C-alpha cells in the first residue's frame, strides 16, 4: 500500500538523523583526547564531562530514532 | 507501541509518585550522617588565679 510505502520512505528519512548524533559524539571524544593530553591531572573530573557531553548527544539521535519507530509501529 | 497505550497509564503513575516521594524519601531521611568525633583538647574556664 502507498500509506506502508511512505512509512517505510519516512522512517529511512527519520533514521537519516542519526549521523548528528555520530559526529557529535566523535567531536565529545576528540576534544576529550586533546583536553587529556594536556592537562591530564584533571582527567577523572575530564571523563566526566565527556559522558555528560556524550549523554545529551545521543539524546538527539534517540529523537530521530523515536519517530523512525512512531511511525514504523505506533502509525 | 504499547507506551501509547493510554488506559494504563494511572497504574503506573501513582505506584510511582508513592515510592519516588514518600518511601525513597524515607529510606533516605533515616540515613543520617552524624558530625564528626571532635575531642576538644582545650577548654577550662578557669576563672583569674583567685588573689
Amino acid at each position: 500500500d502507498i500509506d506502508t510505502a511512505a512509512k517505510f520512505i519516512g522512517a529511512g528519512a527519520a533514521t537519516v538523523g542519526v549521523a548528528g548524533s555520530g559526529a557529535g559524539i566523535g567531536t565529545v571524544f576528540g576534544s576529550l583526547i586533546i583536553g587529556y593530553a594536556r592537562n591530564p591531572s584533571l582527567k577523572q573530573q575530564l571523563f566526566s564531562y565527556a559522558i555528560l557531553g556524550f549523554a545529551l548527544s545521543e539524546a538527539m539521535g534517540l529523537f530521530c530514532l523515536m519517530v523512525a519507530f512512531l511511525i514504523l509501529f505506533a502509525m | 507501541m504499547p507506551q501509547l497505550n493510554t488506559t494504563v497509564w494511572p497504574t503506573m503513575i501513582t505506584p510511582m509518585l508513592l515510592t519516588l516521594f514518600l518511601i525513597t524519601q524515607l529510606k533516605m531521611l533515616n540515613t543520617n550522617y552524624h558530625l564528626p568525633p571532635s575531642p576538644k583538647p582545650m577548654k577550662m574556664k578557669n576563672y583569674n588565679k583567685p588573689w
